[PDB]
RNA sequence: UUACGGCGGU
RNA sequence: GCGCCGCUAGAGGUGAAAUUCUUGGACCGGCGCAAGACGGACCAGAGCGAAAGCAUUUGCCAAGAAUGUUUUCAUUAAUCAAGAACGAAAGUCGGAGGUUCGAAGACGAUCAGAUACCGUCGUAGUUCCGACCAUAAACGAUGCCGACUGGCGAUGCGGCGGC
């Protein structure tokens, strides 16, 4: 008899202000009868968005997850909460006769939001390579990494969140433990393959509002 | 009070409704488990030693751990005469006849 | 010598009480009459007092453990998760 | 006028569709953005009597029809994919049920934009149901 | 828990084969008032207020003190002989670098 | 008779391998004997991708493939045909099938 | 090959054989002298050292120990003796 | 949901199949754009070039 | 999917 | 497995089906938490180990081959009755655990009969600790040490030499 789409009203959800494109999607939500107020009926709600739908250029294979944590009349505002590469670049990376390496690092910002990396990579065949395993010892892989966690240590506890997860759209830090490790064994395909969030800082109101800025 | 203490905590002597000075989870070598919080209508949920879960208050007060003296009843009694004294500190109860005799 | 050569502690039982039950008392009882070493004064004198009370002979300090031995196996591990949910999350 | 977003001609609201594509059975369940609004879960076993064909790649078909003809009613205009199979313990690949409950929403008039596999890979874990032996028939 | 734990033990053995030192407490206590000793080393197992002064008289003294991850009964191993020991200190070392170390 | 000069598997300075499991009937096989096929099949099925790239909101979208591996049993790897039983000559190579894709 | 002269080999084949296996075995080391830069002192080293050695008066490290041969630690004067 | 009963001309003949020797493939081509062609199977005798009228058009074809 | 047997000596 | 939401009548499972689970709202979707197992793809006619066997990171501990050697000792060796140490899986006793799987068992089926295959459920068990047991198609169905006797390409670890 009765629809439940009627007493259903859509929103529109809103990205960070380092994004370019900043209108996700749309949720919706049912509205208020009595105690099921139509505000924590939204609250924490995981928009897995790739970049390329967020971004002019960028690639499609990584995507970010920007759980909301304010409700603003109509809008309905997120907050960084993770990344991960898509399962279909993830396993198009992983070959037979290589070796992958990979390392992982539990790392809080300087505004209260720890974080907990993980980091791949492979060792590349050369260009003038006529054998078929460019394998890696076991040593240098120990090498290579202590060297991958030690890089993604410093370039989180630099400074905040917000230009951590900028140096992400980037994503940079794959870049630079690219060139400081070919001096050891040469790589690749060296990406940050996903980040977990741990904490959450108060949810100081302030600080959203100031990621929905300009 | 269980409020505070996280999820998968290991609990004895808990109390069973707020204020009681602990009942809940006291022989020795027992424990509760809380599960499961509720923030609103402050109210959380545990797991007693028969393994029936149930609901209590959020405030309840309870110490944390569990109690010592544990593996108590692993030694056989062995003997008539040690099953004498164990209750003799106890009750009146130990010579049960049988009703069929 | 070697004086008896299977029964050990429950030879005080004598040929009663059967054979599964003496062999199962003369693990629990080689346990609760051993000196174990204190951690708080490293010397070999923690004596079982009452049941579950454990007491040293030096340094008087009284440690309430399992009933037979000095640590329960599921007391540790509960203590070796205690400790991890103090400081994960912290609360 | 309740039902309905707020869209102009030219824009597009996106809601993920799960296409559950097991064998047994088929799910082409739709969903919102963030995934925790069911819009409109229908299964490939709910619309046939006959149980060999909860399956077949025919009833996956009309099952995305209706799905599709419930969405389009709604408001909602275009889908992403996120095909599972079973995964886990048990097999990964998708069933009869995934490319005709997938061609059919592409014919019945629904847009279509990110496609990625979803089903559930686990790390080495869960003995499989089978014996030592194996299922012997 | 793997490799390298031979930095502060190892080292120990070696004063114990070169340099010297002093076991056990009221000589530690002598040798740190009047400005002798190096180096005080604490197990583990000390009880808190023995722990609380010695560090207290170091502060005195402007000397340094580890805490010896480690038992009583297995820093007397760490030393090589069959005693326990919670506070030693080192008087002159012998050719390690011990107080060139960490502290 | 001995069949083979390896006993069917690969191994050679071990004693023990991984035990994995067959794909369809689940059964336990060492990891080295067990018939292994990778598979890069495209997920859209390609008699259908002029029926969704014109129901894309793209203009030139790049298909993700489909990365399963299969590993099986020898009892079903025949039964499922991805071999085939060798003549006693014809059988002493390791070379695998020439592909033929287009 | 039915007529190798197995006791005349020439010279080539000889360094290309094991150190044992030879028809009169010899070693593959040498003894070497060694200008450390900023002394008069000529060091007589061994090629496959094994010890960290030093000088006497500008006591700076002159070579290390590896795995088969000794890698002298500066670019320094260097020649094969005797 | 309601279908044109469309009409389609068949390219290359893709000989028979159907356990007997009943069905044969076709390829049929939809007489308003010959890249919009589905392979199918009709059973009977077949004549290349002629044109063969689908009740409902894309279903399925031989693939296991 | 189900498909079990076939006396003895020549 | 358990919370809290979302939508809806099926879900599961089979060659078919049924026992089973479900408007006291299952399956599905989302976010959380818990517990016990297990370390995928990388992973190979690669590696180590006496054999059994050994794959997630960083880390105390002790060991080992191989290579290098113009060091040392100078036959100390080889195989080995007796006697020892280790030994998969299952098994036993006791204690923790108990997710998955699962002997026994219960039922569904299929069958002329099904105490079997096939399905649902499930005890002992599989996991950790301690004590036992000493067998396997424990197999390369080939004892260990030593020497000599064709070739070729490749691999793995050291060492040396070069565009
Ligand atoms: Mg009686
Ligand atoms: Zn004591
Ligand atoms: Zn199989």
């Amino acid at each position: 008899v009765v629809d439940p789409f009627s007493k259903k009203d859509w929103y529109d959800v809103k990205a960070p202000a380092m994004f370019n494109i900043r209108n996700i999607g749309k949720t919706l939500v049912t509205r208020t009868q009595g105690t099921k107020i139509a505000s924590d009926g939204l609250k924490g709600r995981v928009f897995e968005v790739s970049l390329a739908d967020l971004q002019n250029d960028e690639v499609a294979f990584r995507k970010f997850k920007l759980i909301t944590e304010d409700v603003q009349g109509k809008n309905c505002l997120t907050n960084f909460h993770g990344m991960d590469l898509t399962r279909d670049k993830m396993c198009s990376m992983v070959k037979k006769w290589q070796t992958m390496i990979e390392a992982h690092v539990d790392v809080k910002t300087t505004d209260g939001y720890l974080l907990r990396l993980f980091c791949v990579g492979f060792t590349k065949k050369r260009n003038n390579q006529i054998r078929k395993t460019s394998y890696a010892q076991h040593q240098q892989v120990r090498q290579i990494r202590k060297k991958m966690m030690e890089i993604m240590t410093r370039e989180v506890q630099t400074n905040d969140l917000k230009e951590v997860v900028n140096k992400l759209i980037p994503d940079s830090i794959g870049k630079d433990i690219e060139k400081a490790c070919q001096s050891i064994y040469p790589l690749h395909d060296v990406f940050v393959r996903k980040v977990k969030m741990l904490k959450k800082p108060k949810f100081e109101l302030g600080k959203l509002m100031e990621l929905h800025g300009e | 009070p269980v409020g505070t203490m996280p999820e998968g905590t290991i609990v004895c002597c808990l109390e069973e409704k707020p204020g009681d000075r602990g009942k809940l989870a006291r022989a020795s070598g027992n424990y509760a488990t809380v599960i499961s919080h509720n923030p609103e209508t402050k109210k959380t949920r545990v797991k007693l030693p028969s393994g029936s879960k149930k609901v209590i208050s959020s405030a309840n007060r309870a110490v944390v751990g569990v109690v010592a003296g544990g593996g108590r009843i692993d030694k056989p009694i062995l003997k008539a005469g040690r099953a004498y004294h164990k209750y003799k500190a106890k009750r009146n109860c130990w010579p049960r006849v049988r009703g069929v005799a | 010598a070697k004086r008896t050569k299977k029964v050990g502690i429950v030879g005080k039982y004598g040929t009663r009480y059967g054979a599964s039950l003496r062999k199962m008392v003369k693990k629990i009882e080689i346990s609760q009459h051993a000196k174990y070493t204190c951690s708080f004064c490293g010397k070999t004198k923690m004596k079982r007092r009452a049941v579950g009370i454990w007491h040293c002979g030096s340094c008087m300090k009284t440690v309430a453990g399992g009933a037979w031995t000095y640590n329960t196996t599921s007391a540790v591990t509960v203590k070796s998760a205690i400790r991890r949910l103090k400081e994960l999350k912290d609360q | 006028i309740s039902l309905g977003p707020q869209v102009a001609e030219g824009e597009n609201v996106f809601g993920v569709c799960h296409i559950f594509a097991s064998f047994n059975d088929t799910f082409v369940h739709v969903t919102d953005l963030s995934g925790k609004e069911t819009i409109c879960r229908v299964t490939g076993g709910m619309k046939v009597k006959a149980d060999r064909d909860e399956s077949s790649p025919y009833a996956a078909m009309l099952a995305a029809q209706d799905v599709a003809q419930r969405c389009k009613e709604l408001g909602i205009t275009a889908l992403h994919i996120k095909l599972r199979a079973t995964g886990g313990n048990r097999t990964k690949t998708p069933g009869p049920g995934a490319q005709s409950a997938l061609r059919a929403l592409a014919r019945s008039g629904m847009k279509i934009g990110r496609i990625e596999d979803v089903t559930p890979i686990p790390s080495d874990s869960t003995r499989r149901k089978g014996g030592r032996r194996g299922r012997r028939l | 828990t793997k490799k390298s734990l031979e930095s502060i033990n190892s080292r120990l053995q070696l004063v114990m084969k070169s340099g010297k030192y002093v076991l056990g407490y009221k000589q530690t206590l002598k040798m740190i008032r009047q400005g002798k000793a190096k180096l005080v080393i604490l197990a583990n197992n000390c009880p808190a207020l023995r722990k609380s002064e010695i560090e207290y008289y170091a502060m005195l003294a402007k000397t340094g003190v580890h805490h010896y991850s480690g038992n009583n009964i297995e820093l007397g191993t760490a030393c090589g002989k069959y005693y326990r020991v919670c506070t030693l200190a080192i008087i002159d070392p012998g050719d390690s670098d011990i107080i060139r170390s960490m502290p | 008779t001995k069949k083979r000069r390896n006993n069917g598997r690969a191994k050679k300075g071990r004693g023990h391998v991984q035990p994995i499991r067959c794909t369809n009937c689940a059964r336990c096989v060492p990891k080295d004997k067990a018939i292994k096929k990778f598979v890069i099949r495209n997920i859209v099925e390609a008699a259908a991708v002029r029926d969704i790239s014109e129901a894309s909101v793209f203009d030139a979208y790049v298909l993700p493939k489909l990365y399963v591996k299969l590993h099986y049993c020898v009892s079903c790897a025949i039964h499922s045909k991805v071999v085939r039983n060798r003549s006693r000559e014809a059988r002493k190579d390791r070379t695998p099938p020439p592909r033929f894709r287009p | 090959p039915l007529a190798k002269d197995l006791l005349h080999p020439s010279p080539e084949e000889e360094k290309r054989k094991h150190k044992k296996k030879r028809l009169v075995q010899s070693p593959n080391s040498y003894f070497m002298d060694v200008k450390c830069p900023g002394c008069y002192k000529i060091t007589t080293v061994f090629s496959h050292a094994q010890t960290v050695v030093l000088c006497v008066g500008c006591s700076t490290v002159l070579c290390q120990p590896t795995g088969g041969k000794a890698r002298l630690t500066e670019g320094c004067s260097f020649r094969r003796k005797q | 949901r309601v279908q044109p009963i469309k009409l389609a001309r068949v390219t290359k003949v893709l000989g028979r199949t159907g356990s007997q020797g009943q069905c044969t493939q076709v390829r049929v081509e939809f007489m308003d754009d010959t890249s919009r062609s589905i392979i199918r199977n009709v059973k009977g005798p077949v004549r290349e070039g002629d044109v063969l009228t689908l009740l409902e058009s894309e279903r399925e074809a031989r693939r296991l």
